[PDB]
């Protein structure tokens, strides 16, 4: 059974202000606002959270009910949208326990797992996953292409008992692989005297927070439809139903945006002469 | 009174005339003769490959010279030869190339600065240490076989800061680390220093890992000028019979007397006595023996100069106020002495803590860990709480005795001639030394802020003079003739 | 092998090649350092110090040009030499340089006596009594050299630091010692980089004491000043790099890459020459995830990554 450990759509407008818990580890943080963007398929279920200040460090979190994942698949869902097509900036999300004091985090505190896209510069544009594990933090081997442009787009992660995962995005698988064979949890074992296998790679003890702390220079993007889950086919069919039913209506719309800009700008090029 | 009420000024005059004209010849010796104090050359550490023959056998890596080391010009060059650390040696040869030590350089100063290269997948940690395996040995001509003289660990923090942004356009570029103090010893002895520094790496342990990439290693080595030592000596064996004469003198004249001396004359006797303790050129015998613990001798034996003149200025105020006390024993002075003898004691013992250990292993420094440079720090502060607070009770006491002079001064002529005579003469006898006190005082000082701006040299007409080494021998002879004149002008008539 | 195989050497620099023999491989490490500077600062701005292995003119006919580039070329080849030769005598391999006396007796401003002071002079001193020589001529091309000549140097001898130590009483600062320490050699780099971005434009005068003429150059002091020994100076245009030229002695950027995503170094669009900005993608293969000691060879594994190669034509 699917197992809600964490959802979000902001339906009710203004349930951000409840839910979530800035950061005063600084007084300089950027603030989010909350907003469906220039070009939406949606006025509702695309009013994501938003950020608004240019050169800032930001730092926002919302709890949610503890729960482990040992013995159990873990999924993890969200949407983002570029508004201003970044040169640098986060995009990720991180996880925590119950011990994070939401008041105080910042980019240094100590999360369970990361997962999300990471564009700073044109010359390094992967996706970002980093795992917690025995004080170590850990990251990817392989590596995996994050999307473009300003356009809508969902990203979604899986992890399995047996130590493995894969990656969803658009709906759409892009990897996956076992954890101990992408990540250098272990010592190689070519045998090698210090080897042993560890099950326990996969699972933590426990969750209770989810994080967004992060550094931007051009703000603008907006994130929406999160969702935490067991299962898989849940986070699939809710992935299909907050994304696929947007993503022809914002299609359209801002392809007749750029077609109203097309024209202005060509009116405007035919006027000044 | 003393003698000095009873010289006339015409006398008083000529003294002060011939104390002048040696002042002035003791400025010109340090000025025109001596050469400088100390020599500042720069050795590059010759990066040395070890052979791998060596895994318990000792061997020593020479930079130049016959049987040179295999020999690595820019460290990258060791990755196509497969070179890994632990394999590099840092080897330091002191007397740079057809040059040898002699004792009379009475001292060694080494003290390291690294040449780390900023790299973004290397940066410096943020208390990075690093851990040199240092050795070093001694050789006394230009064949004979290296014997090994010192071998220890050196841990040192690296106090590096990255002045460029940390983007990769600057990759390259070095940090700009302070000079970390490496070495000192008391006396050269022997004409050849060979350097072996190492720097063993561990991954599990931590020993030098993520200091950053060191690309050299650069070593200064500080002496006293050669020529120096020699005007110096030469200086303290025309002092020490003079001040002898003068001790005689002064100890028959005090001895000559019915009444016994009073305790004005036994400080200023044994204020001589601690000068004459300097004045004695015992350093002259270090140019012949291996002693290593000159240094801290010569240290305690300033120490106990300041010592005494803090002290005697206090006891000559004490013995000047005009009523009410009279009193001649010590122990009436234990608020004004107490204070500069806790500061003097509590300096002695961070000295000590520095200089002797140092005996046991050259390479030390007690400000390598955090709990030695609390203490250190401790020490210190107490000695500058206690000199502080001497400074205060001498004001009070100078404010005072001239309350007390001007008090008596408004009823001079009341009493009897020869009683007259004698506080008259008290008055100028205190006001002489205290102007003669102030102007040294004063001058030293001055010459001290002019030799710490100053260059080290003045160009004049043709010739250079000396700027520093005359401050040193000018002042040396400065306060030398101050205790001669104290001696002479203060015995009894 | 001495003064023989080195075929440019004029009668000056073989009679300093025969004296200070020891002296020149750490002149040619000196050369070699200037140069890898000389093409650190330069690896984007359309003319990137390219060596050519005639032997001849290591760079071609574009440096005998008098350009802003030959100037940067001249000031860090100065300031190279003497850099080299400074450290080589600090690491002792030179026996010849600064003071070298062994034995003083009487008062004689030996090492024994006056310890050593002029050894910082030495690598001025080599620097301008080797690459000054052949600039002796009274070209304008040659008073150009040796001001830019002296600029290197003088660059040098302005980032020197100074750092002291102190010992005495219970070591207080009563006797205090200081040295010059030598300059890392990257921030010489910039520091003529920034000259080269200043560089002064001056015409050329001809006159001379006697029947006949001589040659030199005027300031622009119109709008600019240009300070002695201290900036760079040049008085014939730069060509244009974009394309080949051996007349000229410039090659083309058709082989370039820059930083063609979105920007360009100093225009990808301009230094390019032409269109066309992407031309491969390479599955490099590097050591990664590795140990990374202090010094060399971490022996670690490998790993391989996708770059996209940008030349463009
Ligand atoms: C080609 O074209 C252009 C120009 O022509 C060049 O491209 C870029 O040019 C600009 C101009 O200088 C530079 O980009 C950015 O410049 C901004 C100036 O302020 C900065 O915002 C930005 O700085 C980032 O990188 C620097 C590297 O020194 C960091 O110091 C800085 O903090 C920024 O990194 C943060 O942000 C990244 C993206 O958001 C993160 O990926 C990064 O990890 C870091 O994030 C921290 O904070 C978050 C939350 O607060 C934490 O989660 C992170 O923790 C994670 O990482 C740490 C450390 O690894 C782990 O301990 C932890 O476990 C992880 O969770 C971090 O703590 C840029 O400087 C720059 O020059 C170019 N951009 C590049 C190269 O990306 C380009 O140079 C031109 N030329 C070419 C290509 O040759
Ligand atoms: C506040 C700033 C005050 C700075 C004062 C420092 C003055 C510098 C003195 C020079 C040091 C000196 O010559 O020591 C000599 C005696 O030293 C004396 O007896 C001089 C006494 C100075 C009185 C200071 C009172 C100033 C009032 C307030 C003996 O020194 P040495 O042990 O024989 O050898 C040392 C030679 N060396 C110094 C080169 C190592």
């Amino acid at each position: 059974e699917p197992a809600v450990y964490f959802k979000e759509q902001f339906l009710d407008g203004d349930g951000w202000t409840s839910r979530w818990i800035e950061s005063k580890h600084k007084s300089d943080f950027g603030k989010f606002v909350l907003s469906s963007g220039k070009f939406y398929g949606d006025e509702e279920k695309d009013k994501g959270l938003q950020t608004s200040q240019d050169a800032r460090f930001y730092a926002l979190s919302a709890s949610f009910e503890p729960f482990s994942n040992k013995g159990q698949t873990l999924v993890v869902q969200f949407t983002v949208k570029h508004e201003q097509n970044i040169d640098c900036g986060g995009g990720y999300v991180k996880l925590f326990p119950n011990s994070l004091d939401q008041t105080d985090m910042h980019g240094d505190s100590e999360y369970n797992i990361m997962f999300g896209p990471d564009i700073c510069g044109p010359g390094t544009k992967k996706v970002h996953v980093i795992f917690n594990y025995k004080g170590k933090n850990v990251l990817i081997n392989k590596d995996i292409r994050c999307k473009d442009d300003e356009f809508t787009h969902l990203y979604t992660l899986i992890v399995r008992p047996d130590n493995t995962y894969e990656v969803k995005i658009d709906n759409s698988q892009v990897e996956s692989g076992s954890l101990e064979d992408d990540w250098d949890f272990l010592p190689p074992k070519k045998d090698n005297p210090e080897y042993s296998p560890d099950p326990s790679i996969y699972a933590y003890d426990n969750f209770g927070v989810l994080g967004l702390d992060l550094w931007q220079v051009k703000s603008g993007t907006i994130f929406d439809n999160f969702l935490i889950t067991n299962d898989e086919a849940y986070a699939e069919e809710f992935g299909n139903e907050t994304w696929g039913v947007t993503k022809a209506a914002e299609k359209q719309m801002k392809d007749k945006q750029d077609e109203e800009q097309r024209l202005k700008e060509e009116e405007e090029d035919k006027k000044r002469k | 009174g003393a003698i000095i009420e009873n010289m006339s000024t015409k006398k008083l005059c000529i003294v002060g005339g011939i104390l002048l004209v040696f002042q002035i010849i003791a400025f010109l010796v340090g000025g025109l003769i001596a050469p400088g104090p100390t020599t500042a050359v720069s050795y590059m550490s010759v990066k040395c490959v070890d052979a791998r023959k060596n895994h318990h056998k000792t061997k020593w890596f020479v930079p130049w010279g016959p049987n040179h080391c295999d020999k690595i010009r820019d460290i990258e060059e060791a990755i196509p030869r497969e070179i890994e650390a632990n394999d590099i040696v840092f080897s330091v040869h002191i007397p740079l190339p057809h040059m040898e030590m002699s004792p009379w350089f009475q001292f060694m100063l080494f003290i390291l600065q690294l040449d780390i290269a900023f790299k973004l997948n290397n940066q410096i940690r943020e208390n990075a240490e690093v851990s040199m395996d240092v050795s070093l040995a001694y050789r006394d001509d230009a064949f004979a076989e290296w014997t090994e003289m010192a071998h220890e660990r050196v841990p040192r923090k690296l106090k590096c800061t990255f002045t460029s942004p940390k983007t990769p356009e600057h990759e390259g570029r070095y940090y700009e680390c302070d000079v970390l103090p490496f070495m000192e010893i008391g006396s050269v002895a022997h004409k050849f220093y060979l350097l072996n520094i190492r720097l063993p790496v561990n991954e599990k342990k931590k020993i030098n890992v993520g200091i950053g990439e060191i690309k050299d290693i650069r070593l200064v080595g500080i002496h006293q000028n050669g020529g120096f030592t020699k005007v110096w000596f030469a200086m303290k064996t025309f002092l020490t019979p003079s001040i002898f004469i003068i001790m005689v003198w002064y100890w028959r004249r005090i001895t000559m007397m019915s009444r016994p001396p009073v305790l004005l004359e036994k400080v200023i006797f044994a204020l001589g006595i601690s000068m004459t303790f300097i004045n004695i050129p015992v350093e002259w015998f270090s140019i012949g023996f291996d002693w290593t613990w000159m240094l801290l001798f010569g240290d305690i034996r300033q120490g106990i100069f300041y010592a005494m003149l803090l002290s005697f200025w206090i006891i000559f105020c004490g013995e000047h106020m005009m009523d009410q006390h009279e009193r001649n024993h010590i122990a009436g002075y234990w608020k004004q002495v107490g204070p500069i003898a806790v500061g003097s004691f509590c300096l002695f013992i961070f000295d000590m803590c520095e200089r002797g250990v140092q005996l046991t292993n050259p390479f030390y420094s007690i400000w390598t860990t955090d709990i030695g440079t609390e203490l250190a720090m401790a020490f210190i502060i107490v000695a500058g709480i206690c000199l502080c607070l001497y400074f205060l009770f001498l004001c009070f006491m100078v404010f005072q005795v001239f309350r007390n002079i001007s008090g008596k001064q408004s009823s001079l002529p009341a009493m009897s001639k020869v009683r007259r005579l004698h506080y008259e003469g008290l008055i100028f006898r205190f006001k002489f030394l205290m102007l003669i006190t102030l102007a040294c005082a004063a001058m030293t000082v001055i010459f001290f802020i002019v030799s710490q701006v100053t260059e080290g040299h003045w160009k004049w007409g043709g010739v250079t003079v000396q700027v520093n080494s005359a401050f040193f021998t000018g002042i040396y002879g400065m306060w030398n003739l101050y205790v001669f004149a104290l001696m002479f002008l203060y015995a009894p008539s | 092998i001495l003064c023989a195989s080195i075929p440019g050497l004029v009668p000056k620099q073989l009679r300093f090649c025969r004296n200070y023999v020891e002296i020149m491989p750490s002149v040619a490490e000196g050369i070699k350092i200037g140069i890898q500077e000389c093409q650190h600062q330069f690896r984007g701005r359309r003319w990137n110090c390219t060596t050519v292995h005639d032997s001849l003119a290591i760079f071609g006919p574009v440096l005998d040009k008098a350009t802003r580039e030959s100037a940067f070329v001249h000031a860090i080849a100065s300031a190279g030499v003497a850099f080299a030769v400074t450290r080589s005598c600090a690491e002792g391999t030179a026996a010849i340089c600064g003071c070298s006396s062994r034995h003083q007796g009487s008062p004689g401003k030996g090492w024994k006596w006056g310890g050593c002071s002029e050894d910082i002079e030495f690598g001025g001193m080599v620097s301008r009594e080797f690459a000054d020589a052949r600039e002796n001529r009274p070209d304008a091309r040659s008073a150009m050299n040796r001001h830019n000549n002296e600029a290197g140097r003088q660059a040098i001898a302005s980032h020197m630091h100074l750092k002291c130590k102190c010992h005495g009483l219970s070591g207080s600062c009563e006797v205090k010692t200081c040295w010059w320490s030598q300059p890392d050699f990257r921030a010489i780099g910039d520091f003529l980089k920034d000259k080269y971005d200043s560089a002064s434009e001056m015409v050329v005068e001809k006159h001379r004491e006697s029947r006949g003429w001589v040659e030199t150059l005027r300031p622009r002091y119109t709008y600019f000043k240009v300070p002695t020994e201290r900036d760079l100076v040049y008085y014939e245009a730069s060509p244009n790099f974009c394309e080949p030229n051996p007349e000229t002695g410039s090659f083309g950027t058709r082989d370039r890459t820059c930083n063609v995503s979105s920007h360009g170094i100093d225009g990808c669009d301009l230094l390019c020459c032409g269109r066309g900005h992407n031309a491969r993608a390479e599955r490099r293969r590097e050591k990664c995830r590795c140990v990374f000691h202090w010094c060399c060879y971490v022996s670690c594994q490998e790993c391989t990554r996708v770059y996209d190669v940008h030349t463009c034509k």
